[PDB]
């Protein structure tokens, strides 16, 4: 036999056994998740151990089949999957150390607390802090939570992230990658003839191209939100500047969904909600899933198996069992499909049921593929397929046909604007976030951004790309990106960017086939078997073909295209454009603390000559201490107040290599309270003589601009 | 069918026999049927009709993407139907001939009330098959016809209120065209 023939036999045997072992693991995991106890946890761990031992043995064996001698692309692809080394390229000490670091970062994140600075006995966990950030409209409360999280947790992760980056890059190099960023970008890499090849470097060019196409829409949404927040927080937001990071609706500014109550276009009109009708008509969990099944059948896709309806958990157990309700779709192997969900009779769970069943439909479609190829074409394909099914099901058109919405229910254009705006806050307002975050991490792994400039570049990029400005200047003891779940837990993020773009390409292509006329957001592909067939042809491919091929099969293109997204939100764009006028855009010069900051310029050479010293970190510390002193003296003598100002209450920003920087002072017990510039300038003059002596400087070599 | 002014596409007439006898008043330029043959028509009866141009008969046909069937009038073909496009001098029959022909070329919704009313071309108002155009779209065609303007653009409301009691505004465009046949009324009929 030849190498290819031997590889053929190897894979056939592997795939057969892999299915058997994978099934046993899946069953044990299921039993645990639907019945949480110690006995099931033990069975789960044992089943996973057996799977891992199996996979590793065959991974090593796969190394005996050189890819250079394989001409069959199906075989070559499966071998490439098995032959990956990963962490095993590291020595035992480095492999163990990396594992330890990853565990540590995860633990710090999940157990972090922030304590109210004016109430030491009131401490919240991340879940509590998130709950507050999603609802609070209090400028001060939001600020100490935002800053607290970054200081309490971010400063613990900083040193771990630095070691993490070094270790992950060494691993990537051991696997013949340039760096860990290059490693991650390999998830979009494909090879083949025609234009079906996609290099890792091309991913960077495509996300930059797409971002620029989206940007004009984001700027209109940004300007609109800014105008509304200026009313919610008077005198806090500048009409031509960036938005304060802590006022964006959540802990990180990832979604703008929670701003809807402040930004809603037409407040006298409500969105469609059929929850009350579902209850009135006596709907239950079973009926909801049965209706989802009918939807998929109307377009020529499968029914759920007899087993599905028996094995699945569609409602929360009433028998005492503890479960995790978070909705998931399962493929256990051997034609065993299940959904685990705690369904309520609501519109939200109605749409969720369609989403989860969409995942099952995809899993069934490629069940005929070899075990290793039973996946989506890319990491974003499964989610894109699920989302388009939810969009269709949620239309007024569909709801009327179901009897959940009055047949004579009138159309209202203001309601449609409210709908599109709410969608934009979740879909559009997040794209610059995902783009900016990955761009930063890629540059950090590559080495374009040195450790000394990690936070400097983070916030520079935030202002230029997203249009968000920090409430307070942060130095390099901070690690703001690590305060996010996905960064701390070593997950890739770009998948969210690509998922969104694909989602709209699929929706538009299917609506054209279904001969939909009018606005895209009102499209419903129900009863279209032509649209169904076009989709099925893509779904059944699994990952046996290049994703560019899979995309062409549905959207008739080999490239990602932002136009479908821009078309979806076209009516919103036009409305916003007319309303915003020429107020669209932002500068990156303004910040919440810039108006009352004082610029200091020092010349040590002209002061001391040969006796001149270096303005190092220790000199900066002394300066801040000297300012705090001046502030204590001023307040005690002028206001008759005793205020314990410390060096830590003196904030320093915009520091250059030359001795030039700006500073401002806050109250010891209040971070939203910035001491007026006039009070600070008065304090400096009063103690100017002592500040001078401290550094051996005169009034020409130590200049306070404005004095 | 031969009395008064001839109805326009946006205000078509609706009225609910010797088929040959009727087809002796008009000179037929084109004729077509769907789900039926004219022999069967001769061997309820509903007649829908409006002023149109014979020069533009291609737009009356099934599969057309013209403005007529988007904003003015569209058949359902649920029942056996025949299309007739023909012309005659109606004055001698007790009616009157039109001096020009008017149709809606666009109509779309508007959000908000004055002075903050914003009209969006992205929210088109299409006529449903078997139905008349909205009162606010029909208003535009009427004013356009009588304006003496080849292209007439307006924003109107016509006793249409929303869920909170506010006026519903619509914007659209009407187009007026000259007759193609000298001293004759050009008509389109949909008979089902
Ligand atoms: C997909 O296509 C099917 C088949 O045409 C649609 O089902 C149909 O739904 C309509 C109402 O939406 C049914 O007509 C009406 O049914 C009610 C009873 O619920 C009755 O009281 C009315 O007098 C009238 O007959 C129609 O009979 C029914 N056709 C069937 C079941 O064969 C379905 O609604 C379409 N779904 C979508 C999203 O378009
Ligand atoms: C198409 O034919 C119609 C007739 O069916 C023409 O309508 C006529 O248009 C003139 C303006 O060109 C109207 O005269 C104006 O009436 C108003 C209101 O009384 C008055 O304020 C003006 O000073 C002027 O006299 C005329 O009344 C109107 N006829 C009818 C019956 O309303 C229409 O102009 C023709 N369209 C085109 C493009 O030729
Ligand atoms: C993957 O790494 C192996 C070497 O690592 C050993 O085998 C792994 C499967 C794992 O068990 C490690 O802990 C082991 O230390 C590579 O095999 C070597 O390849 C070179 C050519 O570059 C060859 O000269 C050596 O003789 C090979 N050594 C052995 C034992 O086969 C393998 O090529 C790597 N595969 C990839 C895709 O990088
Ligand atoms: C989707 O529509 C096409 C084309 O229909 C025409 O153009 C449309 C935009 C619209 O204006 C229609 O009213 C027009 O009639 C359909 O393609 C036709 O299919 C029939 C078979 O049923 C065939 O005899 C025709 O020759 C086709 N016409 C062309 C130009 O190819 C298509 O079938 C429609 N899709 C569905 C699911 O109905
Ligand atoms: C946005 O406004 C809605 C009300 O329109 C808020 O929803 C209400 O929240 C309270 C408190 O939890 C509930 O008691 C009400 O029953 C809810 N009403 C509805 C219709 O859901 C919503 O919480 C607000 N969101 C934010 C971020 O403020
Ligand atoms: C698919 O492979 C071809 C090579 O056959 C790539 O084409 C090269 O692209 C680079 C970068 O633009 C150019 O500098 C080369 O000159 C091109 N070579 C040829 C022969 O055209 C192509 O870019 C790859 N496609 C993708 C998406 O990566
Ligand atoms: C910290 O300082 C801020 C000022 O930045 C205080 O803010 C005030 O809050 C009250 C509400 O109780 C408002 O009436 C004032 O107008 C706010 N001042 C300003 C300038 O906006 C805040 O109360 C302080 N927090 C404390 C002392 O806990
Ligand atoms: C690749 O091998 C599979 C069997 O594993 C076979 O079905 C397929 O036709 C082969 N394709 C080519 C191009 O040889
Ligand atoms: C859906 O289920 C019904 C009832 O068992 C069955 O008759 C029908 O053929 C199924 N649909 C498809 C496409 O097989
Ligand atoms: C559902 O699964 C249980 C457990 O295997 C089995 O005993 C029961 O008979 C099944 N019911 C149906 C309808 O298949
Ligand atoms: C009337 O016609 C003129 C052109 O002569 C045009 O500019 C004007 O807008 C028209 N009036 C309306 C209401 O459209
Ligand atoms: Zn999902």
């Amino acid at each position: 036999l030849t190498t290819e023939e031997k590889a053929r036999e190897f894979l056939d045997k592997f795939n057969s056994e892999a299915e058997n072992w994978s099934h046993e693991s899946a069953l044990a995991s299921w039993d645990y998740n639907t019945n949480i106890n110690d006995k099931n946890a033990q069975k789960m761990n044992e089943a996973d151990s057996k799977w891992s031992a199996f996979y590793k043995e065959h991974s090593k064996l796969a190394q005996g089949f050189p890819l250079q001698e394989i001409q069959n692309s199906t075989i070559k692809l499966q071998l490439q999957i098995l032959q990956q080394n990963g962490s095993s390229v590291l020595t035992a000490e480095k492999s163990k150390r990396l594992s330890t670091i990853l565990t540590t970062m995860s633990t710090i994140y999940s157990t972090g607390k922030v304590c109210n600075p004016n109430n030491p006995q009131q401490c919240f966990t991340l879940s509590g802090l998130e709950d507050i950030m999603e609802k609070s409209k209090d400028y001060h409360q939001r600020l100490w939570i935002w800053e607290g999280w970054r200081s309490e947790v971010g400063k613990q992760l900083r040193p771990l992230y630095e070691e993490y980056v070094a270790l992950k890059n060494e691993m990537a190099r051991g696997n013949n990658y340039k760096d860990y960023g290059d490693y991650w970008r390999g998830d979009y890499e494909t090879e083949g003839g025609d234009g079906y090849n996609y290099s890792r470097n091309h991913l960077i060019e495509d996300v930059d191209r797409i971002f620029l196409e989206i940007k004009p829409l984001y700027e209109q949404l940004h300007a609109y939100v800014r105008a509304k927040l200026m009313n919610a927080y008077p005198s806090r937001i500048s009409p031509t500047g960036c938005l304060p990071a802590h006022l964006l609706g959540d802990m990180w500014g990832r979604f703008w969904t929670n701003l809807y109550n402040l930004t809603v276009p037409f407040e006298k009109k409500q969105n469609i909600d059929v929850t009350d009708t579902m209850k009135k008509q006596s709907w239950d969990a079973e009926k909801i899933f049965k209706e989802a099944e009918k939807f998929y059948l109307s377009v020529g896709l499968h029914n759920m198996t007899p087993e599905f309806w028996n094995n699945s958990m569609l409602t929360e157990p009433s028998d005492g069992r503890q479960v995790v309700c978070h909705p998931t779709a399962w493929d256990l192997g051997k034609n065993d499909f299940r959904i685990k969900m705690c369904t309520k009779v609501t519109m939200d769970d109605f749409l969720t049921a369609h989403h989860e069943m969409g995942h099952i439909q995809y899993d069934m479609a490629y069940a005929k593929q070899p075990y290793l190829l039973r996946n989506g074409a890319n990491e974003g394909f499964h989610e894109a397929v699920g989302e388009i099914m939810s969009l269709s099901a949620a239309t007024p058109k569909h709801l009327k046909d179901l009897g959940l919405l009055a047949q004579n229910y009138p159309e209202d254009y203001e309601t449609e604007i409210n709908f599109l705006l709410k969608q934009a806050l979740n879909i559009v307002g997040t794209l610059p976030f995902t783009y900016m975050l990955e761009k930063w991490r890629w540059m950090v792994f590559e080495g374009k951004i040195p450790k000394e400039q990690w936070m400097e570049k983070w916030w520079e990029m935030k202002r230029e790309i997203v249009g968000v400005v920090e409430p307070l200047p942060h130095d390099e003891t901070y690690c703001d990106p690590a305060s996010l779940f996905h960064v701390a837990n070593d997950y890739s993020f770009i998948r969210y960017f690509t998922r969104t773009i694909l989602e709209f390409q699929f929706q538009e292509a299917l609506c054209q086939i279904a001969n939909h006329t009018g606005p895209l957001h009102k499209c419903d592909i129900s009863n279209s078997t032509e649209a169904g067939k076009q989709l099925k042809n893509m779904l059944e491919l699994g990952k046996s073909k290049p994703w560019t091929f899979a995309l062409e099969q549905i959207a008739r293109t080999k490239e990602m295209d932002a136009k479908p997204l821009l078309n979806y939100f076209k009516p919103l764009f036009s409305w916003l454009k007319e309303l915003n006028g020429n107020s669209v855009g932002w500068s990156a010069d303004w910040s919440p603390y810039s108006e009352q900051s004082i610029k200091v310029r020092i010349s040590l050479k002209s002061a001391l000559g040969e006796k001149a010293y270096e303005w190092n970190d220790n000199e900066m510390y002394l300066f801040r201490s000297s300012v705090a002193y001046a502030m204590r003296v001023y307040f005690l003598k002028v206001k008759n107040e005793t205020i314990p100002f410390r060096a830590e209450d003196v904030w320093v920003s915009d520091e250059k290599i030359r001795v030039s920087f700006k500073f401002f002072v806050t109250s010891p017990t209040n971070v939203s309270d910035i001491i007026p510039r006039s009070e600070v300038e008065d304090a400096i003059r009063m103690s100017r003589g002592r500040i001078n002596d401290a550094f051996r400087l005169d009034d020409k070599t130590l200049e306070f601009l404005g004095i | 069918l031969f009395r008064g002014p001839v109805p326009q596409p946006y205000e078509f007439g609706r009225l609910v026999y010797n088929f040959t006898k009727l087809l002796s008043y008009f000179q037929v330029d084109a004729f077509e049927c769907k789900k039926v043959t004219p022999e069967s028509i001769a061997t309820s009866l509903t007649v829908d009709w409006f002023a149109y141009r014979v020069a533009d008969k291609s737009d009356l046909l099934p599969g057309s993407s013209s403005d007529l069937q988007r904003f003015n009038y569209k058949p359902t073909y649920a029942h056996p139907t025949c299309l007739i496009s023909a012309y005659t001098d109606l004055s001698a029959l007790g009616g009157s001939n039109p001096t020009n022909y008017t149709l809606l070329t666009n109509c779309y919704g508007c959000v908000g009330q004055p002075p903050k009313r914003t009209c969006l071309e992205e929210f088109p108002s299409f006529v449903e098959a078997g139905y008349r155009p909205k009162p606010s779209c029909a208003r535009i065609g009427m004013q356009g016809h009588a304006s003496g303007n080849e292209t007439y653009t307006a924003v109107v409301t016509n006793n249409e209120l929303d869920s909170v009691g506010d006026p519903i505004w619509r914007m659209g465009v009407a187009q007026t065209k000259e007759p193609s046949v000298t001293d004759k009324a050009e008509l389109a009929f949909f008979v089902s």
